[PDB]
């Protein structure tokens, strides 16, 4: 109902932010607020059609505009470290009615982008034996080697996303806890009936979103430039 | 000619009340226009002067709907405040401000105006040069703060020398016959005896168009404290009243009266008959 | 202060029992108090809000009682599901400003489901390219037993997930490693149900 | 602040000729402001009052009127009750002021 | 005509 994307968003420190918000309810407020990690969410300013208000606490950090008034943006400029937090947008019909939230923006700020890294996506057909003792085939997805926790999971059966049996880790698991700057792994499980595993015809896909460079993004390394992809790893039925 | 266009706004809160009472008065060379009031059945900029009726339904609803989002702006700078001052929630408190400017010679503006106020007195204020504030005290200078970044100045200077102008120069054309009206005042001199041999006499002026007046007591030449005054009050019928009594001994005196009604400055003298 | 207080920080009850979300406020003004519900990856959602002249607000299951002479409030789910699964948010707002909503830490909500029959099994599970990587699933395991990190950098062990599968719920495990001639019998560092491999 | 009143006719005063007397209550602060005027000690029912209105100085104002015909044996007065002061100031009609 | 105020106090 209240759309933000993205849905994580990745800077260097001193560049400038600018996090895109917008509503389809034709709401005259709309409002943004900081959330912490295990900690409360706090407005930090909102926009009552055309006036904007600041918190005093809040202000000379975050700045505001407004396009028109089914859109609205919070702006960061420059960009440190302790600006990294989820970002929540809401929308509300009046000054003093109820506020729908939207899905947040994730927003990490990092010094260097050196260790910015895409996913490598794996399908693992299921296990004969998984068959035989029950009805059921579970397909395991595996998501290796990316930096930073910015992914989004989802199933693909021929062509249509499914949420239906469907299961992925809460958080990923870092691949050298050991030291600092690590590239995290993240699993998933998709189970579906043995019949259904044993025709050749159905489709199985692990689509996997990552959110990195965009294009005003600066890169000065060798490698290829690890830009807001779509990794994807695809396996067909057997009998 | 001296022509000014200004808007006084007023802001009050209510005991325990959701929402507060906002006032938008207007003003055109000192006399009142256009009216909005949140109190009233149907919340509406309604016309004041009769040369208003003019306007069509184009200009008096984009006015009330000006209006609707001032009556929320200052609703939670009203809010801001107490949490600046660290008042408590409860009370009656006051959001004033003065914004427009004045023509001089002749149609292209002089000076702008743009004041704030909390309590009756002085909060904020954009300086003569329209780019600089100037902060009462610490609260103020948060409101400063906050007003420089994102640059609010700016956009009032584009108000103030553009939008006020321009539609000045419109009230002017449409309202000429009963603007530009000047009415003479009526003077006369009054006997009042007082004990130890002294004597007050009294000069008057009632009905004169505009309230600017200048009422002067001579020995000849020049009495300055020792003159007795009174304040420009209103008669009732869009006309004012004023006058000027000087202590003198048991006496010839002369009065000056100075109005741009009439063409030559009124000089007077007490009978008796 | 104001604050928002929510206690406790988490909280994990079983499927159909119910579970208890407290929350205390410090600012007597306050009269609106809204309840947020938000899924992982997805935001916060209005799921139920009670007023000060009222004390009780009753929508099926959730329902909110508020206490005005303790300065506090409590959330009760009848019946709780494992769809219920989500982190609780309580606001505060007070006459003067309703547009400033005073937001609680929150409530990480964790709803263990019934497993019906229990299945334990490891399975071995092959790659589908050239391959040559291989993935060990622990799958149809109960509530009750858990799952360690296996202290080893080389092999990686992930936490515990239930699917639905529409025609009805089974936990399941993902373990591997880069590490050449690694069996899927290794997960000898947690206790797990005496069943069943090749 | 503390509110100054004026009491004082529209015409010149004249016993016979019905007249309109006036109260001008300035120099006032907050706004909310009671205004009685006063015959031979009682209230006047039918009191005309203007808009809340304020001046340059952030002062408040209003003036308050009734038809009056002036008679030399009776009395005018105008009472003003605001939060400034602690006892309503009560300011007598004088046709020479 | 009136004016609309920019960013509150």
């Amino acid at each position: 109902t209240v759309k933000q994307n993205p849905r994580y968003k990745l800077a260097r420190v001193g560049k400038p932010v600018n996090l895109i918000c917008s509503q389809t309810m034709n709401h005259d407020t709309m409002y943004w607020y900081q959330k912490k990690p295990n900690q409360a969410p706090k407005l930090l300013l909102f926009y009552y059609d055309k006036i904007l208000n600041r918190e005093a606490d809040t202000f000379e950090k975050f700045q505001s505009s407004r396009p028109n008034n089914s859109f609205c943006s919070l702006y960061i400029g420059s960009a440190g470290l302790e600006y990294s937090a989820m970002y929540l947008c809401a929308s509300s019909a009046g000054l003093d009615a109820e506020q729908y939230f939207g899905p947040g923006t994730r927003l990490l700020v990092l010094e260097d982008l050196k260790n910015v890294f895409p996913p490598e996506v794996a399908v693992f057909e299921p296990s004969e034996a998984e068959i035989s003792h029950t009805q059921k085939a579970t397909l395991v997805c595996l998501a290796t080697g990316f930096y930073p926790d910015h992914v989004e999971l989802s199933w693909w059966v021929n062509g249509k996303e499914v949420h239906s049996g469907v299961c992925t880790d809460p958080q990923p698991l870092k691949e050298q806890p050991a030291l600092n700057d690590s590239r995290y792994a993240l699993s998933s499980r998709l189970r579906v009936s043995a019949t259904f595993w044993q025709n050749p015809r159905n489709h199985f896909r692990c689509q996997v979103q990552f959110y990195g460079l965009s294009e005003n993004d600066e890169w000065t390394q060798d490698r290829a430039k690890p830009v807001t992809q779509i990794v994807s790893a695809e396996a067909w039925g057997r009998a | 000619g001296p022509h000014s266009m200004r808007y006084f706004e007023t802001a009050v809160s209510r005991p325990g009340l959701e929402e507060p009472r906002y006032i938008s008065v207007g003003y055109v060379d000192n006399k009142e226009f256009v009216r909005f009031d949140s109190d009233a059945e149907n919340p509406r900029y309604e016309p004041r002067a009769p040369w208003m009726e003019q306007e069509g339904p184009e200009y008096w609803e984009r006015e009330t709907q000006k209006a609707k989002g001032q009556e929320q702006w200052f609703r939670v700078s009203l809010r801001n405040l107490l949490g600046y001052y660290n008042q408590s929630a409860g009370g009656s408190h006051t959001l004033q401000q003065m914004s427009g400017c004045d023509l001089g010679s002749d149609w292209r503006l002089l000076r702008g105006y743009l004041q704030f106020a909390y309590e009756g007195r002085d909060y904020i204020a954009l300086n003569e040069d329209l780019k600089t504030w100037t902060a009462a005290d610490m609260a103020a200078q948060i409101t400063r703060r906050k007003w420089e970044q994102s640059g609010a100045a700016e956009h009032y200077k584009a108000y103030l020398e553009g939008e006020c102008v321009e539609w000045l120069h419109r009230y002017l054309k449409n309202g000429n016959a009963t603007l530009l009206r000047t009415d003479s005042p009526k003077a006369h001199v009054t006997h009042h005896p007082r004990s130890k041999g002294e004597v007050t006499l009294r000069c008057w002026a009632l009905g004169f168009y505009p309230a600017d007046i200048t009422l002067t007591w001579q020995l000849n030449g020049e009495l300055t404290q020792d003159m007795e005054l009174v304040e420009t009050r209103p008669a009732g019928d869009g006309t004012f009243q004023k006058w000027a009594s000087v202590v003198v001994p048991l006496q010839n005196y002369t009065c000056r009266v100075y109005h741009e009604g009439l063409p030559e400055p009124l000089t007077l003298r007490w009978e008796p008959p | 202060q104001q604050q928002v207080r929510q206690s406790p920080q988490s909280l994990t009850v079983w499927e159909g029992e119910t579970a208890i979300l407290n929350c205390s406020y410090e600012d007597s003004t306050f009269n609106y108090f809204p309840w947020y519900q938000q899924f992982p990856g997805e935001g916060p959602a209005l799921l139920i809000s009670i007023r000060s002249v009222s004390d009780k607000k009753e929508d099926g299951r959730f329902t909110i009682f508020f206490n005005k002479r303790e300065k506090k409030l409590s959330l009760h789910i009848t019946d709780s599901q494992p769809g219920d699964s989500a982190t609780y948010f309580c606001a505060a707002s007070e006459g003067s400003g309703s547009w400033q909503l005073i937001f609680g830490s929150g409530t990480q909500l964790t709803v263990m489901p019934n497993i019906q029959n229990p299945d334990p099994a490891v399975y071995q599970l092959r790659d589908s390219k050239s391959s040559d990587k291989s993935v060990c699933l622990f799958t149809d395991f109960d509530s009750q037993t858990n799952v360690s990190q296996s202290k080893d950098s080389d092999v990686y062990i992930t936490d515990k997930c239930v699917l639905d599968m529409r025609s009805m719920k089974s936990n399941s495990a993902v373990a591997w490693s880069n590490k050449s001639d690694f069996a899927c019998a290794n997960a000898f560092n947690n206790s797990i149900i005496p069943e069943d491999t090749f | 602040k503390t509110p100054q009143i004026q009491v004082y006719s529209r015409h010149p005063p004249e016993n016979g000729k019905p007249n309109i007397l006036n109260c001008y209550v300035t120099q006032f602060h907050p706004p909310h402001i009671e205004i009685q005027m006063l015959k031979n000690g009682k209230k006047i029912p039918k009191v005309e009052m203007s808009d809340m209105s304020f001046s340059k100085d952030w002062s408040f104002y209003i003036l308050a009127h009734t038809e009056f015909t002036p008679t030399e044996t009776d009395t005018y007065a105008c009472r003003v009750k605001h939060a400034s002061m602690a006892e309503p100031k009560t300011v007598y009609w004088d046709r020479d002021m | 005509a009136s004016n609309e105020n920019m960013e509150t106090m």
